[PDB]
C-alpha cells in the first residue's frame, strides 16, 4: 500500500526495512538486498534467479515460448541505477493502485491475508509454515525470521512474463485449501505490452501493431488480485480450464485459459465461467474455511512465537471474518463468507480497476497484445500517481492520448518482440 | 460515457460496507518468531504453479 519512506537502492541495511534477505525455501541462493515497503510486503529489485533453480539462465530458450509478445536481455536490472529505477516505479504503482477505494481495499486485503498457521504434524498444535518467511539478515552479522504475505521481484528471462508463484507444501495444496500462502510476483514497472482496440468489424486492415499501451497499473493490479486469492487460498485448481479455438496464428487453432485467469479478468471473460460451477467453487472454498475454523476449535497449543495462543487464533478469526460465540467457538457465517468471497472473486478484477483508472484497456483476452515497449514512469512528465500516461490539463488527458504510443510517443520505444508466432 | 463513474460510485458502494470489517489491518502488534534454521534444501521445498499470461497457446 502507501509506502511511507523515501528508499534508495544505495541506502545502507538496517535489518529492519533495508536488508540482505533470504528465503528459506529456495535453497541455499546467495542473499539479495530487499526492501521492506509496508507491512507484510517486500520488495527485491533483482532478476528473478533464486525462486527456480531451473530458471538461472537470462537469456532466450532454445525453444522460443509460443506466445503473442516476449521480451529478452539478459542486462536488464543489473546496475544499481537501474534497480534504483525499479524500486521507484513499483513504489509508484504501489500508490496509484492505493490512489483509489478498489486499490486501497485489495492492498488491506493482501495485508490481512496472513497464511495459516497449519505446519505441525500435531493436529491440536498452531505452527508456522516455513515456505511463508523469509530470513532478515542483520548489520551485526546475525539473522531473524520473519512472516511476509508478498514479495515483489524482478523478471527471470523473458522479461514481460508476470506471474504470481509461491512455494508449495509437500502435501497440503496452499493456494486451495484455504491456508494461503506467501506469494512472490515477477514484475517490472520498465516495460509495457502495446495492443489495438477492437475490430470494429467493418473495414479495418488487420496491418496494425498495437498502438495503445496497458497501463503498468493495471498489469500489477492483476498480478495483485491473483496473490489476494492465492493468500486466502481460495485459488481455482489450474486443471479447470477453457478450450478457445482461434485463427489468428498460422500453425496454432486454440487457446486455454485456466478459470483463475477468467476470474481474475472479470467483465466479460469471467462470464465464460458456468453457474453451476461458480456455485461449485464457493461452497467448495466455503467447506474449506469451515475446516479451518475446525482445525482453530481444536487448537490447544502453538509453538514457534513469543504472541499467545489465543492471539494467533484472532488473527485467523480476524482473516476469515469467523463468528466467535460466548464460549470461545469460531464458525463460519454463511452471509459473510459470500459477501468476502464475492469481494475477493467479483468485485476485485482487472475490469474494475479499468473503471476506476479510467484506462484504455483489452476488453478480452481474445484480443491478444501485438507489441512490448520500453517505459520510465518514475518522471511526473511521463506518468502520475493520479492520471497515469493520460495527464490532466493537457492534450493527453482526453480519448486516452497518453497510452496512444503515436501521439505521446516520448514515452516509449518500441522494442524487438521475440515471438515465434507469425499472425494470419 | 458516464455511466462508468455510476458503476465506479456503485461498487464504492459493496466496498464501504466491507470497510468495517476488512478496513484495518491485522496481527500488528509486537511479536517475534523463531529463528527458521537453514537446513541442507537437498530436496527442501517446492512450488506451486503460477498463471502464465493467457496461458496455453496449443499448435
Ligand atoms: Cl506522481
Ligand atoms: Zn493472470
Amino acid at each position: 500500500p502507501f509506502v511511507n519512506k523515501q528508499f534508495n537502492y544505495k541506502d545502507p541495511v538496517n535489518g529492519v526495512d533495508i536488508a540482505y534477505i533470504k528465503i528459506p525455501n529456495a535453497g541455499q541462493m546467495q542473499p539479495v538486498k530487499a526492501f521492506k515497503i509496508h507491512n507484510k510486503i517486500w520488495v527485491i529489485p533483482e532478476r528473478d534467479t533464486f525462486t527456480n533453480p531451473e530458471e538461472g539462465d537470462l537469456n532466450p530458450p532454445p525453444e522460443a515460448k509460443q506466445v503473442p509478445v516476449s521480451y529478452y536481455d539478459s542486462t536488464y536490472l543489473s546496475t544499481d541505477n537501474e534497480k534504483d529505477n525499479y524500486l521507484k516505479g513499483v513504489t509508484k504503482l504501489f500508490e496509484r493502485i492505493y490512489s483509489t477505494d478498489l486499490g486501497r481495499m485489495l492492498l488491506t486485503s493482501i495485508v490481512r491475508g496472513i497464511p495459516f498457521w497449519g505446519g505441525s504434524t500435531i493436529d491440536t498444535e498452531l505452527k508456522v509454515i516455513d515456505t511463508n518467511c523469509i530470513n532478515v539478515i542483520q548489520p551485526d552479522g546475525s539473522y531473524r525470521s520473519e512472516e511476509l504475505n508478498l514479495v515483489i521481484i524482478g523478471p527471470s528471462a523473458d522479461i514481460i512474463q508476470f506471474e504470481c508463484k509461491s512455494f508449495g507444501h509437500e502435501v497440503l495444496n496452499l493456494t486451495r485449501n484455504g491456508y494461503g500462502s506467501t506469494q512472490y510476483i515477477r514484475f517490472s514497472p520498465d516495460f509495457t505490452f502495446g495492443f489495438e482496440e477492437s475490430l470494429e468489424v467493418d473495414t479495418n486492415p488487420l496491418l496494425g501493431a498495437g498502438k495503445f499501451a496497458t497501463d503498468p497499473a493495471v498489469t500489477l493490479a492483476h498480478q495483485l488480485i491473483h496473490a489476494g486469492h492465492r493468500l486466502y487460498g481460495i485459488a481455482i485448481n489450474p486443471n479447470r480450464v477453457f478450450k478457445v479455438n482461434t485463427n489468428a496464428y498460422y500453425e496454432m487453432s486454440g487457446l486455454e485459459v485456466s478459470f483463475e485467469e477468467l476470474r481474475t479478468f472479470g467483465g466479460h471473460d469471467a462470464k465464460f465461467i458456468d453457474s453451476l460451477q461458480e456455485n461449485e467453487f464457493r461452497l467448495y472454498y466455503y467447506n474449506k474455511f469451515k475446516d479451518i475454523a475446525s482445525t482453530l476449535n481444536k487448537a490447544k497449543s502453538i509453538v514457534g512465537t513469543t504472541a499467545s495462543l489465543q492471539y494467533m487464533k484472532n488473527v485467523f478469526k480476524e482473516k476469515y471474518l469467523l463468528s466467535e460465540d460466548t464460549s470461545g467457538k469460531f464458525s463460519v457465517d454463511k452471509l459473510k463468507f459470500d459477501k468476502l468471497y464475492k469481494m475477493l472473486t467479483e468485485i476485485y478484477t482487472e475490469d474494475n480497476f479499468v473503471k476506476f483508472f479510467k484506462v484504455l484497456n483489452r476488453k478480452t483476452f481474445l484480443n491478444f497484445d501485438k507489441a512490448v515497449f520500453k517505459i520510465n514512469i518514475v518522471p511526473k512528465v511521463n506518468y502520475t500517481i493520479y492520471d497515469g500516461f493520460n495527464l490532466r490539463n493537457t492534450n493527453l488527458a482526453a480519448n486516452f492520448n497518453g497510452q496512444n504510443t503515436e501521439i505521446n510517443n516520448m514515452n516509449f520505444t518500441k522494442l524487438k518482440n521475440f515471438t515465434p508466432l507469425v499472425p494470419r | 460515457m458516464d455511466e462508468n463513474l455510476e458503476q465506479v460510485s456503485g461498487i464504492i458502494g459493496n466496498l464501504r460496507h466491507m470497510a468495517l470489517d476488512m478496513g484495518n489491518e491485522i496481527d500488528t502488534q509486537n511479536r517475534q518468531i523463531d529463528r527458521i534454521m537453514e537446513k541442507a534444501d537437498s530436496n527442501k521445498t517446492r512450488i506451486d504453479e503460477a498463471n502464465q499470461r493467457a496461458t496455453k497457446m496449443l499448435g
